[PDB]
RNA sequence: AGUAAA
């Protein structure tokens, strides 16, 4: 009902213009920063980021098929250089070590794949 | 060897979950103007769901006198714990030990999460910035490291040639101050890791330092009785005042978030309160520590309430304007309590001790006959 | 960036009540105060509370007391505000307003002892003998205000520096029967809390200090040190018995100086919690936690418990005048009370914030009393949640209106007084017949031998007469003149005759037959009373006709011709304040002079020299267009004056003031904009209501009832109204007639489901349970309401094992909440049978919203379900988890005889989550949920939610709202985080956040042409607007949200909603407060904001505001970016006369026309609901 | 994968 009476689909917001153009973005100091919780770099995917390595926004690669288990716990040091997926997809979850090794698994709410 | 690969049976773990209390407070908030409209919690075990967090009991700070023991968290190597700090959202609690290691514990069930080899010398200082983005730590070798939430080290530099005892950020993240055993306080630019001012004049090793919440004022302790407490101007690097508060080594200096009160702890078995607007007299002297007072911590919610730690392992609670302690635990630890850290909500207090353990304390439950070893 | 605050609905809910001599010493009045509102009530003998006065303050009343000063003609009120402010006010005769006697400020930093957060409200107490008043400030400073230049210089007592150190003051009361003012103070020197009562058992004390005003010495007398730890309040016993009664949570104590303490235990929860000697009070099992008590007799006390139970307490006393026993009598149950006062004996008033405050009458029955309800005051309670929906019924003539037709449904009250309030700002008539009658511009309805027999309509050249019986048909027979226009038609002689005025003469009829015609400078206006008829010509000539027993006899009035009469009216006073039935003629002349004459004679009794200016008070001795003097209220006891002056409406209220007329008129504030056909249309009975209808571009209903409060309800639908008339017919029972601008005559009745005796037309729907959330389902057009009921708690969950609570018969069980979700039909405002979801035993609904989720079985993508988040509350030591409930409202074949049963609940998703579900939201067809310290974005499949993205967040997210793939999340202790979702990469990221901590109540958006603000409500009753400004230096790269607007709304806000303006892309952000009010934030352009800011500064500086409060300081935040205007202060410019407006405009270098254009456009664009 | 089972 809120969008029926007060719709904003016809309004282009300065917030939208700023996020799309990465206005105000500045290079990250301390090179090894995680970039976790940051938007992916639209420029890098489309044509070219420009900054490179120091961009506050993620530069992703299409070679990850397994979800990063450290990223789920919130402690991932590799950042963009991580070889595991940083997407919340519980179908590409890592296989359960305990189910694959010691028969059954302990917790009944195990996110890892029991195959 | 612990690598997370051996089979372990599922076991229910003790928790202190604040979500029911937050929900109850949110419900009461709608129809209750203040705590005067708040219904009375009965001292009966059946009133478990009537509990609210400290933000719901601003008129009675006695709720946050954490005398109920929850759990003791111990590393597998039995190393003394020097500093304990909660993450800014309270998700985890990080400890700093004499082995240079960081140990992470869950903020709800207080179980081991992960361990890091953070320093090559004992970890002495650990502080988060006001924007919750950076954790700054220092070790006994004089090195200062920058950390993120994911516990990844991004910058390292040597701030002092001797052991650094404490560090504290400015009101913004732009500057921080460190104290060391060389008798100096140094002002640093966070981004550039550049030494701006060197504050000399203490005459002995500086044991503590604190930055004012608003004004831009730095207060430090010391070992020598001639200059036990000094006030500094970070911009000019010149001493503003000398406070002869204690006759022994000053272990803690903690400025209250109101910007008026200075809390001090010393080896003369005393804690003192000062009004920084009038330093000619003491506001209050807190007596009741049988041994040296080695750690203090203001409550995040109640501005008059703070906890104190002692070298004998005692943990006392005080309020501003009250002569005697509002609570305490003789023999809470077995050894000097090095650091105290309140959970950001204020319902849990964590203590790190010279004994190789870290303990969690929460509010006493209504209807509890407090006959346990820490109470009676 | 820039906004103006407007108040749409005044706060409802009373916190303080007293019975004092507000007006004079002859009678006492009920004086009640809410937060910024003060009300004075008289009692009418059924018994009805009549509003006598009402005042607004730029501040929140924290304590209210009254005292009789020396040589005073009435009582003086003592009001406490803010942190330490004591205001002494009194009723001012002459004017009809408040007079501030003295202002006292005690906000020095040295009184706060270094504390910056004040948790103590200033509490004012008065000595029973009126010797002094005392206000406790910051919990440690006792301000003493001595009385005899009626006030002696005040002094401050430091309670920490007394004979005993007084810490943690619980309550303080002045005692009875002492030579000096003796203040009893209940305090807690060593504080404890119920979680720890095994090592600090009972530390509560009372002391009495004798206040020597002259010597300023306050020795302590009658100490007592070991009171129970849970003492809550004290009440001074009246003089014959004396002493004090102390309320504890589980015990009751009577304490006297010369007698040993006497106390009893109200339940078994005292066994291990206090060592104070307590006897078991047989027959009662209660607690006194938040209870209101007052003395109805010297030994009888009536107590209103939590839960609403009413008890009468008797102090059993022997011959030695010493209390020896207690007696409890379980009387009726009533409303949850915040206040309690005894009126005239036999009458008791219960003030309430949670439910309607009601007046009770108690009668002794054949030692024991019985209570009955006599009156109630409508209270939209704490507005927890609100929903905008479509009204069920609208006339087909209004379906083509470009503006939406909306209503507000609010969760109000609490517990047994929980309800739903259906709120509509304007009035929508129910049209039952429309007649297309071009040409006729004016009309009248007359009563024929109280139905209406004829409808007289006047054209430019002819008069059309309609006979209104079983069917309305034109009457072409003789009788009424039809060859020309009609000036006025009406009844005379007690509805026995019909009078008709033509431009050529005056005609009398007795139905369809003309009785006689008197020829009569054409007639332009006629005023008719019983039995007086006064007509005015175009040149001001006035003649009078008397109905002589019938016939009309000419009586030439002896009026002077110094100035020509421009307009006049006739008034018949029934409830007589026009003293020195009576008949009067209010007259306006060309020179701006307004005169009143007694009608039998024509002697002057009242004169005003500058009437058109619009003076705020009219005392005895341009282009006025119409005046109407009419009496309203109960038995027509409230005369009002309505004036039309150059596109301005003046409303005046008459009040007595002492051979001239002993009355004066007070200007009444309003927002009605006027930007010969009579515009003021009085009606005696329209759906039982009496009042005046105002025609013009902005039609309004002016209603006054037995309550005595003025109600101004707009009728903006159907556009401007040209003419109006009451109409009582068989097809139109107690209805009305009005012509729109398109020449259509509509036969309408007022819709019967709303009450028009409230600030807004409202319908309260009693649920008898707490209403938490309300959501409107656009499909099927029904409301989903999450409710809760309290049941005794029987088990203690462990971690699951359950422990049965085994206690004794005097034990009191804790309350356990059981939640349910109900469907409410807007057609009949009833719960739909067999449509009710019952939550699990300990499950609490933490959020409930209507969410638009993607689906394929729709023309668009979205579907519009109802989503609820729950958490299983089972204590601190059990892990808290919850569920997400996704429900659809479907259409099914109704059961025979139950048309409501066409709608049923369809549960699509119902599963337990991996943590507590604390907030819900939707984002571009996805479901956003706050589960624990993470926020998840879900996609709804056929029957399952699939995780798309997540992000770590703060301690506890309780509020989330989204706009265009952006999400605003609010934390309990941290302020706000701005989130963004990228669909292509399935990335949920943090854009910005507020670094500083803040306790947020709710969040919304502020919408401009391109600027998007983030509106945040505060625990300190503040409103803040944050903006994302990545190019600003203050925002360190955009990672920090910067606040750009500040405003202190003296109320807590928990719900927001947005509407567009009636301003291209600006939206109005509405909110409902927890004090029962409704406010607005309207975005403004910078130039208009600057002009109105100069106006606001001038109004703050140059006006005598009530209680001496400062409007600018009240609206200051809690540094402060004050970019929000105060429209309630800007309304004061509308209330000023034209001369004062011109003076202020010249002072600030602008034009009154420009100021009015700026001010009236804000009222125009905000006319919703 | 860096301690997922401390
Ligand atoms: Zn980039
Ligand atoms: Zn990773
Ligand atoms: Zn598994």
């Amino acid at each position: 009902m809120q969008e029926i009476i007060a719709s904003v689909d016809h309004i282009k917001f300065d917030l939208e213009i700023a996020v799309e153009q990465q206005l105000g973005a500045q290079p990250l100091p301390f090179p090894g920063m995680d970039k976790s919780g940051a938007a992916v770099c639209e420029f890098f995917l489309k044509a070219a980021c420009g900054k490179g390595g120091m961009c506050p926004f993620r530069h992703i690669s299409g070679e990850k098929t397994v979800v990063c288990k450290h990223w789920l716990r919130g402690l991932c040091k590799k950042g963009d250089q991580c070889e595991f997926l940083h997407e919340y997809d519980m179908t590409k979850m890592p296989e359960c070590y305990f189910y694959s090794k010691f028969g059954e698994c302990s917790n009944k709410e195990c996110p890892f794949l029991h195959i | 060897t612990f690598d997370g690969k051996r089979m372990r049976k599922a076991v229910n773990r003790k928790t202190i979950d604040y979500n029911p209390s937050v929900i109850k407070y949110l419900e009461n908030r709608i129809w209750q103007r203040d705590q005067r409209d708040m219904r009375a919690i009965q001292p009966d075990a059946g009133y478990y769901n009537d509990l609210v967090p400290p933000i719901g009991m601003l008129n009675n700070p006695m709720n946050a006198v954490t005398t109920k023991f929850v759990r003791t968290s111990t590393n597998k190597v039995k190393c003394p714990v020097f500093v304990v700090r909660w993450t800014p959202e309270g998700r985890r609690l990080v400890t700093g030990a004499s082995s240079g290691e960081f140990t992470l514990w869950n903020g709800l069930t207080f179980n081991f999460e992960t361990i890091l080899q953070a320093h090559d010398s004992p970890v002495r200082a650990m502080t988060w910035s006001h924007n919750d983005m950076w954790m700054l730590t220092a070790d006994h070798g004089g090195y200062v490291k920058y950390w993120q939430s994911n516990m990844n080290n991004v910058k390292m530099f040597q701030a002092h040639k001797e052991a650094i005892r404490e560090a504290s950020f400015s009101p913004t993240d732009n500057k921080f101050a460190t104290c060391s055993d060389d008798g100096t306080v140094r002002i640093w630019d966070f981004l550039r890791c550049h030494e701006e001012r060197i504050l000399r004049g203490h005459g002995a090793d500086v044991k503590c330092v604190d930055w004012h919440p608003t004004k831009g004022l730095v207060v430090s302790g010391s070992k020598d009785s001639q200059q036990p407490i000094k006030f500094w101007d970070p911009k000019t690097g010149q001493s503003l005042a000398t406070l002869h508060a204690h006759k022994n080594t000053v272990m803690e200096v903690k400025l209250n978030l109101n910007g008026n009160w200075l809390l001090t702890a010393s080896r003369d078995h005393l804690c003192k309160l000062f009004d920084i607007r009038n330093l000619k007299e003491e506001l209050q002297v807190f007596r009741g520590h049988k041994k040296e007072a080695t750690a203090v911590a203001w409550h995040p919610v109640h501005e008059g309430l703070f906890a104190s730690g002692g070298s004998d392992g005692s943990l006392l609670f005080w309020h501003v304007g009250v002569e005697k302690e509002v609570g305490g635990m003789e023999m809470a630890h077995e050894g000097m309590i090095w650091s105290l850290a309140w959970h950001p909500l204020g319902h849990i207090l964590c203590s790190g001790s010279n004994d190789h353990t870290s303990k969690f304390w929460t509010r006493n439950r209504p209807g509890d006959k407090m006959r346990d070893r820490y109470n009676l | 960036m820039y906004a103006v605050y407007k108040q749409a609905h005044p706060p409802t809910g009373l916190e303080f009540s007293m019975y004092c001599n507000f007006f004079n010493n002859s009678e006492r009045n009920l004086v009640v105060a809410g937060t910024s509102q003060l009300y004075v009530y008289r009692l009418n003998r059924r018994e009805k509370l009549e509003l006598a006065a009402s005042f607004s303050f730029f501040g929140n009343v924290m304590s209210m007391a009254s005292v009789q000063l020396a040589g005073a003609k009435r009582d003086a009120l003592l009001l406490s505000f803010k942190d330490a402010k004591l205001s002494v006010v009194e009723y001012d005769p002459g004017t009809h307003d408040l007079k501030t006697l003295s202002l006292h400020y005690f906000e020095e930093p040295e009184l706060r002892d270094g504390f910056v957060q004040n948790v103590h409200t200033p509490r004012v107490r008065v000595d029973p003998d009126g010797r002094c008043a005392a206000m406790l400030v910051y919990g440690t400073r006792l301000v003493v205000l001595p009385f005899r230049s009626s006030f002696l210089p005040s002094y401050i007592i430091d309670v920490r520096a007394l004979d005993e150190k007084l810490l943690n003051i619980i309550d303080l009361q002045f005692l009875h029967g002492y030579y000096e003012p003796t203040l009893l103070i209940l305090f807690e020197p060593n504080q404890t809390w119920p979680g720890r009562v095994a090592v600090r058992q009972d530390t509560c004390s009372i002391v009495a200090i004798s206040l020597n005003i002259t010597q300023k010495v306050h020795p302590v007398i009658w100490s007592l040190t070991s009171l129970p730890f849970d003492c809550t309040q004290a009440l001074a016993v009246p003089k014959p018995i004396g002493g004090v009664v102390v309320f504890a949570v589980n015990s009751l104590l009577y304490l006297n100086q010369s007698v040993p303490p006497y106390g009893v235990a109200l339940n078994s929860l005292t066994t291990g919690t206090t060592a104070f000697p307590l006897r078991t009070q047989e027959g009662v099992r209660i607690t006194l936690d938040c209870a209101q008590a007052t003395f109805i007799s010297y030994d009888k006390m009536v107590i209103s418990l939590k839960g609403g139970e009413i008890y009468v307490l008797t102090l059993i006393t022997d011959g030695m005048r010493s209390v020896r026993a207690f007696h409890f009598d379980k009387a009726a149950a009533s409303v949850l009370t915040t206040s309690m006062v005894t009126m005239e004996p036999g009458y008791l008033f219960l003030g309430s914030r949670l439910g309607n405050s009601l007046l009770l009458k108690y009668t002794e029955k054949l030692a024991t009393y019985s209570f009955e309800v006599c009156d109630s005051i409508l209270n939209i309670g704490p507005c927890a949640n609100a929903a905008v929906g479509e009204p069920a019924f609208l006339s087909e003539e209004f379906q083509n209106s470009p503006e939406p037709d909306l209503e507000i449904v609010v969760c109000s009250g609490h517990g047994k007084n929980g309800a739903l309030s259906v709120l509509q700002k304007s009035i929508r008539p129910q049209v039952v017949t429309t007649f297309e009658l071009p040409g006729c511009y004016d009309m009248w309805t007359v009563i024929a031998p109280r139905r209406h027999g004829f409808l007289i309509l006047s054209r430019e050249d002819s008069t059309m007469i309609l006979q209104t019986g079983q069917e309305i048909m034109e009457l072409d027979t003789s009788g009424f003149a039809t060859q020309g226009p009609t000036v006025f038609a009406g009844n005379i002689g007690d509805n026995r005759y019909i009078v008709q005025v033509s431009p050529l003469g005056i005609r009398l009829l007795e139905g369809v037959n003309q009785l006689h015609f008197i020829p009569v400078a054409p007639i332009v206006q006629c005023a008719v009373a019983d039995p007086y008829v006064v007509i005015m010509s175009a040149e001001g000539h006035v003649t009078m006709f008397l109905l002589k027993s019938h016939r009309l006899a000419l009586h030439k009035p002896p009026l002077h011709h110094q100035s020509k009469v421009i307009t006049l009216c006739l008034y018949r006073d029934l409830s007589g304040m026009f003293t020195t039935p009576t008949h009067w003629c209010l007259l306006v002349r060309e020179n701006g002079t307004m005169e009143i004459y007694q009608l039998p004679d024509w002697r002057l009794v009242f004169l005003v020299k500058n009437f058109p200016v619009g003076q705020r008070v009219l005392v005895d001795s341009p282009l006025v267009k119409e005046v109407l003097l009419v009496a309203l209220g109960s038995r027509q006891s409230r005369p009002y004056l309505l004036v039309h002056v150059d596109q301005e409406l003046l409303i005046y209220e008459a009040f007595p003031h002492d051979g001239n007329l002993k009355v004066r008129f007070k200007k009444v504030p309003h927002n009605i904009n006027f930007r010969r056909v009579a515009r003021f249309r009085y009606f005696e009975d329209i759906y039982g209501y009496s009042g005046v209808f105002i025609c013009g571009p902005s039609p309004h209903w002016l209603l006054v009832t037995g309550r005595g409060a003025l109600r101004l309800h707009p009728m903006a639908i159907d556009g401007p109204v040209d003419s109006f008339a009451p109409f009582h017919n068989v097809n139109c029972p107690r209805g009305f007639l009005y012509f729109n601008r398109q020449g259509e005559l509509r036969i309408s009745v007022l819709p019967a489901y709303l009450s028009y005796d409230a600030p807004w037309p409202v319908r309260k729907i009693p649920l008898r349970c707490t209403a938490h959330y309300v959501a409107y389902h656009v499909e099927s057009k029904v409301y989903a309401v999450a409710t809760s009921t309290n049941t005794p708690c029987a088990r203690i969950p462990r971690m699951k094992e359950f422990e049965t609570i085994e206690r004794d018969e005097r034990y009191i069980h804790p309350q356990q909440e059981a939640f349910s979700i109900q469907l409410i039909s807007p057609v009949s405002w009833e719960a739909i049978p067999n449509a009710r979801i019952e939550l699990q035993e300990w499950e609490h609904v933490t959020c409930m919203k209507t969410v638009s989720l993607r689906s394929e079985e729709t023309v668009s993508g979205l579907k519009g379900y109802v989503a609820a988040g729950t958490c299983l509350m089972q204590g601190e030591e059990v892990t808290c988890r919850g569920r997400i409930l996704i429900m659809d409202v479907i259409e099914v074949v109704p059961e025979p005889g139950q048309p409501l049963t066409k709608n049923k609940f369809k549960v699509l998703y119902e599963k337990e989550q991996k943590g507590p579900v604390t907030a819900l939201c939707h984002c571009n067809g996805h479901l956003v949920s706050a589960i624990g310290q993470k926020i998840f974005l879900w996609s709804l499949r056929a029957s399952e939610l699939t995780g798309m993205a997540f992000i770590d967040t703060q301690l506890y997210i309780h509020q989330m709202i989204s706009v265009k793939n952006f999400i605003l999340a609010a934390d309990v202790m941290k302020s706000i985080s701005l989130l963004r979702y990228q669909e292509e990469s399935k990335t949920l990221s943090l854009v910005s956040r507020d670094a500083k901590p803040l306790e947020v109540y709710s969040v919304d958006f502020m919408v401009d042409n391109a600027q998007l603000g983030f509106l945040v409500s505060d625990r300190d009753r503040n409103l803040m607007v944050y903006m994302y400004l990545p190019e600003a230096k203050e925002s360190f790269g955009g990672m920090r949200l910067l606040r750009r607007a500040d405003f202190h709304v003296g109320a807590h806000v928990n719900t927001f909603w947005r509407t567009p303006c009636r301003w291209e892309n600006k939206h109005i952000t509405w909110f409902a407060t927890l004090d029962g009010g409704i406010g607005l934030l309207l975005p403004m352009q910078e130039k208009t904001y600057r002009r109105l800011l100069m106006l606001q500064n001038a109004l703050t500086t140059m006006l005598p505001h009530h209680a001496g409060l400062n409007p600018r300081a009240f609206r200051m935040l809690h540094n402060a970016v004050r970019n929000v205007l105060d429209g309630e202060l800007l309304n004061r410019y509308l209330y000023l006369s034209t001369m004062e407006r011109s003076e202020l405009a010249k002072k600030i270098g602008t034009t009154p026309d420009i100021i009015l254009d700026d001010l009236l456009e804000t009222d125009r664009v905000t006319a919703h609901f």
